RNA sequence: CGAUGUUGGAUCAGGACACCCAAAUGGUGCAACCGCUAUUAAAGGUUCGUUUGUUCAACGAUUAAAGUCCUACGUGAUCUGAG
RNA sequence: AACAAACUCCUAGCCCAAUACCGGACUAAUCUAUUGAAACAUAGAAGCAAUAAUGUUAAUAUGAGUAACAAGAAGCCUUUCUCCUCGCACACGCUUACAUCAGUAACUAAUAAUAUACUGAUAAUUAACAACCAAUAAACCAAAACAACACUAAAACGUUUAUUAAUUACAUUGUUAACCCAACACAGGAGUGCACCAAGGAAAGAUUAAAAGAAGUAAAAGGAACUCGGCAAACACAAACCCCGCCUGUUUACCAAAAACAUCACCUCUAGCAUUACUAGUAUUAGAGGCAAUGCCUGCCCAGUGACACCAGUUUAACGGCCGCGGUAUUCUGACCGUGCAAAGGUAGCAUAAUCACUUGUUCUCCAAAUAAGGACUUGUAUGAAUGGCCACACGAGGGUUUUACUGUCUCUUACUUCCAAUCAGUGAAAUUAACCUUCCCGUGAAGAGGCGGGAAUAAAAAAAUAAGACGAGAAGACCCUAUGGAGCUUUAAUU
RNA sequence: ACGAGCUACCCAUGAGCAGUUUAAAAGAACCAACUCAUCUAUGUGGCAAAAUAGUGAGAAGACUUGUAGGUAGAGGUGAAAA
RNA sequence: ACCAAAGCUAGCUCAACAUACUAAACAAAUACAAAAAUACACCAAAAUAAAAUAAAACAUUCACCUAACAUUAAAGUAUAGGA
């Protein structure tokens, strides 16, 4: 007469486990683009002229 | 069989009904607007209009006086029925009372309910259901028909 | 008194599929004019009754707070102003509560 | 007999007719009133009390009459429990 | 004639029904040996095949979204109202269920709101109260009862003197609670001290106002006509008489509270006595019993059976017993007579009884009427004297009877409230159940039919009501019998 | 083997009994607390594996009751109801 | 489409061997009311196993039934038994 449900499901993101991580995670990439190149208002226009 | 009876049956018993109007009506004294259940209000309701009546009798009539001393519960309203809710009930035969139905209690039980209130109270106004005005396409019709009765008189 | 046999599942859902076992549809149903919300047509609309509700009770609160205590309530009439409002010549000589907020297009002067 | 719970009451009575009452008749050792018999008829009726656990039975008072029976000696998933 | 079968023809065949027991041929699924390799073959082996055990376990239906369960009102949201009254503490017990903050989709609350009860985190009851907290000698006959002084059943509770008792701040331990025992957040069970409110609490989730059921208040005229019985009820709360037990008391926890038991009293038996009972007693005592206070009594019997006396003999307030047949007073009776048998022949009393049957004995009283009650008569041929007999006071939730009074018990029912109820919302059981597409009549039949035969009837589905049937549900009938089945009890059973 | 934390009877040790009536604490009387469990109705898978409501019986005693201890199944205990 | 379904592991069983047979863990505390450091004592002991059952009952009897001696035979023979 007594038996409960289980798997209630949560995340819990804390610092302490992500801290002491022994293989630290290993990045093939940077998130972010240093350096935006910002391009000619007339791009446009300088696109029919070849040289 | 139930032929003729005017009066519901509450409480624990006739008695405990008029306790429950008691508190009732006080509180309808008091704060001149309430909520509760739409049978109780519907039972309140001929009481809540005759004790305007008893006010209107006066301070100096003994009878008004020990009837508002039994109904009116919390002492201090006494002077309020008759210096304040009588008063601003005189041309006014019977009018004092709107009671309108409230959508059900959003509490399981999911009761009727309903809004009492003595009018000319000072509260933001209830949203009464406004009839549709003259413009309205089938009121115009009508309006012509008057004006034909005007006109053939 | 127990029953002799189980009742099979085409007399149950005899029984309970009958029509009168039914929910019903309720045809009083429409628009409030004011918000826009559901309401049947006999009975207040909810939506716009909570709107007074709050109102009310901030009122009452404020009208409270003007009582020290329990059982002193006026002896004379109540008048509610708002924001940027003086008490008519008519309207002096009763009690009179001041809400912060600018009065409510839905509530008229009076 | 891996249960068809049993007497008398209560309540509600369904039926038979081999009729107690009411109706129609035949015979009389039927003058009349009473009666005694027999035929036909079952729609409707068929009391209240004292004692017995009682059914019977005795007794008091009446009634147009206080019928004889069948229904798991009708009826306890309706009652009673005196036996 | 026809129509009409497991008969018989016809066309083909694999070429003739069956319960207990018996014989045979095949075979599912596993495993092992060799094959085989889109799941097989030949052999060898086995925990070798489930529509039936009130089978076991798990899971699911049905009954059923039924029975049943709960939170006083408003409001400015914890402030006022309306009601009801088991309160605070300690002991015992429980063991963190207590406190603060947060969370509650779901889990606990028989439902929510939210939280004393679910979840998590964090905290907490601080000794002065309580526990722990000397021995050996010696003087003390003298109750507690407001204790002056006494009663009988003779009574819990300490001083002082002497001899030694480590001597030196702060030891140790109990301190929460809404709590415990009842499988439950159970109308039950629970010691003490103070209180009757200053403390504690809420009968209604919302409606409606059908039946039936529960609980109450009122009732015209009548007043027990009810009924086994004045059971219950009542504006009554009184009187009398019997039976049985003397009395207060005790008993079958859970169907019997009594007339049963005990009991004061009276009687029998058995004991002449010392360190664990009886008894720190000693025959005016102590055991084993009977009977039931008091009063009048307790008659006759020792042959049997016991027990003493180990045999004689003695014992009935030990087990137990206590009779006939014939003839007689003119007549029914039988003082008398005869005779048989016994150990004695039933005495006094009482009596149709709580007393085999006959029995509703007979008669009087009581009632309009009585198998009731009371009083007499009484062979009761089956009463009867400590397995006690007869009167009697007082007493009795004992069993019967009368009178008054009172009444809804009844004539003969009625009105209204509350709980149930029905509708709305939430949660959500039980016995039960071969399958059901689950009519009525008469017939039939394992002898009482929804299901067979012959007829009748017949759109389908809910909801509310009634209980005639489903030989309705419950419990492998307690009655009865059987079993070379038990057990309890008693002996003059048999072995000891 | 285990059981007397229920209950039967004991042993120790504590605790209760107000008002009224009586020369009286007399197994007297009235009537609470307290203890029982008479009669009825509810209830009958119930609030309850014995209760609720009313009504009753005792209520200074052969009284109720707390705590600790005892007696054990061929037994115990018993104001006998096996 | 819900409720559900499917795994192959955890370990077990029976023997063989084997040394030899009360494992592991012990700081403190543990036989005061076990887990409570610390005061004059006591302490200890044994008596046949019985019955259900079989004998179609039951009364003498009824293998095995917590006592080391195995194996192949003699042999279910001699014997014993309400024979
Ligand atoms: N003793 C005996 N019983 C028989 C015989 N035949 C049939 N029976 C019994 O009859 C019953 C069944 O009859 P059936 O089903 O064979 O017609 C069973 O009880 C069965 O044992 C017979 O020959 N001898
Ligand atoms: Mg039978
Ligand atoms: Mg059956
Ligand atoms: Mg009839
Ligand atoms: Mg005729
Ligand atoms: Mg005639
Ligand atoms: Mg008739
Ligand atoms: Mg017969
Ligand atoms: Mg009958
Ligand atoms: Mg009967
Ligand atoms: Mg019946
Ligand atoms: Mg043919
Ligand atoms: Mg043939
Ligand atoms: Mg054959
Ligand atoms: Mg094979
Ligand atoms: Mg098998
Ligand atoms: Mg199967
Ligand atoms: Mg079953
Ligand atoms: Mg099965
Ligand atoms: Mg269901
Ligand atoms: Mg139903
Ligand atoms: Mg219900
Ligand atoms: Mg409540
Ligand atoms: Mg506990
Ligand atoms: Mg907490
Ligand atoms: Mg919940
Ligand atoms: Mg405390
Ligand atoms: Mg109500
Ligand atoms: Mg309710
Ligand atoms: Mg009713
Ligand atoms: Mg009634
Ligand atoms: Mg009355
Ligand atoms: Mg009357
Ligand atoms: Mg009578
Ligand atoms: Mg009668
Ligand atoms: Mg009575
Ligand atoms: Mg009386
Ligand atoms: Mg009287
Ligand atoms: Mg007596
Ligand atoms: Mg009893
Ligand atoms: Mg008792
Ligand atoms: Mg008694
Ligand atoms: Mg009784
Ligand atoms: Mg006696
Ligand atoms: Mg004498
Ligand atoms: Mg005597
Ligand atoms: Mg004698
Ligand atoms: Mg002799
Ligand atoms: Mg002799
Ligand atoms: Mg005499
Ligand atoms: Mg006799
Ligand atoms: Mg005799
Ligand atoms: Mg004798
Ligand atoms: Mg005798
Ligand atoms: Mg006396
Ligand atoms: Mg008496
Ligand atoms: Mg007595
Ligand atoms: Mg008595
Ligand atoms: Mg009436
Ligand atoms: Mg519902
Ligand atoms: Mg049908
Ligand atoms: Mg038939
Ligand atoms: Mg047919
Ligand atoms: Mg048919
Ligand atoms: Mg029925
Ligand atoms: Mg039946
Ligand atoms: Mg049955
Ligand atoms: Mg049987
Ligand atoms: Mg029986
Ligand atoms: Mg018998
Ligand atoms: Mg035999
Ligand atoms: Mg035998
Ligand atoms: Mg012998
Ligand atoms: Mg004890
Ligand atoms: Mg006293
Ligand atoms: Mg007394
Ligand atoms: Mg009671
Ligand atoms: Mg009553
Ligand atoms: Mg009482
Ligand atoms: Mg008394
Ligand atoms: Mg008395
Ligand atoms: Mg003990
Ligand atoms: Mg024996
Ligand atoms: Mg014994
Ligand atoms: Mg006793
Ligand atoms: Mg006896
Ligand atoms: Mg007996
Ligand atoms: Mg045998
Ligand atoms: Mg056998
Ligand atoms: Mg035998
Ligand atoms: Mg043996
Ligand atoms: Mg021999
Ligand atoms: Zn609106």
């Amino acid at each position: 007469s007594e038996k409960e449900f289980v798997e209630h499901a949560r995340k819990a993101g804390l610092v302490i486990p992500h801290e002491r991580l022994e293989r630290p995670i290993h990045l093939a990439c940077t998130a972010g683009i240093f350096d935006a190149y910002v391009p000619p208002e007339g791009d446009a226009r300088i696109s029919s002229l070849s040289k | 069989i139930s032929h003729g009876r005017v009066f519901r049956r509450l409480g624990l018993g006739p008695e405990s009904r008029i306790h429950l109007l008691q508190n009732l009506l006080t509180g309808l004294v008091r704060h001149e607007r309430i909520e509760a259940s739409w049978a109780r209000v519907d039972e309140l309701r001929g009481y809540a209009e005759k004790l305007i009546d008893y006010g209107k009798l006066g301070d100096t009539n003994e009878r008004a006086m020990r009837m508002a001393d039994f109904w009116l519960t919390e002492k201090d309203l006494i002077p309020k029925l008759f210096q304040v809710l009588a008063p601003r009930f005189q041309g006014q035969n019977g009018g004092y009372t709107r009671m309108l139905q409230i959508p059900n209690r959003n509490e399981q039980d999911r009761a009727k309910m309903a809004v009492i209130e003595y009018k000319g109270n000072c509260l933001p106004p209830l949203p009464l259901p406004r009839r549709d005005s003259n413009l309205t396409l089938l009121n115009q019709l009508l309006q012509g028909l008057r004006q034909d009765q005007e006109a053939s008189s | 008194a127990a029953p002799k046999n189980r009742r099979s599942i085409e007399v149950n859902r005899c029984r309970r599929r009958n029509p009168q076992k039914l929910i019903k549809v309720k045809n009083n149903i429409d628009v409030c004019p004011e918000c826009g919300h559901l309401k049947q047509k006999h009975i207040l609309c909810g939506y716009c009754y909570e709107k007074v509700r709050k109102e009310t009770a901030e009122i009452r609160r404020q009208m409270g707070k003007q009582e020290g205590g329990p059982f002193r309530a006026p002896t004379t009439e109540t008048v509610v102003l708002y924001s940027g409002e003086t008490p008519s010549e008519q309207d002096q000589g009763k009690r009179i509560i001041e809400r912060e907020r600018k009065r409510p297009s839905w509530f008229t002067q009076n």
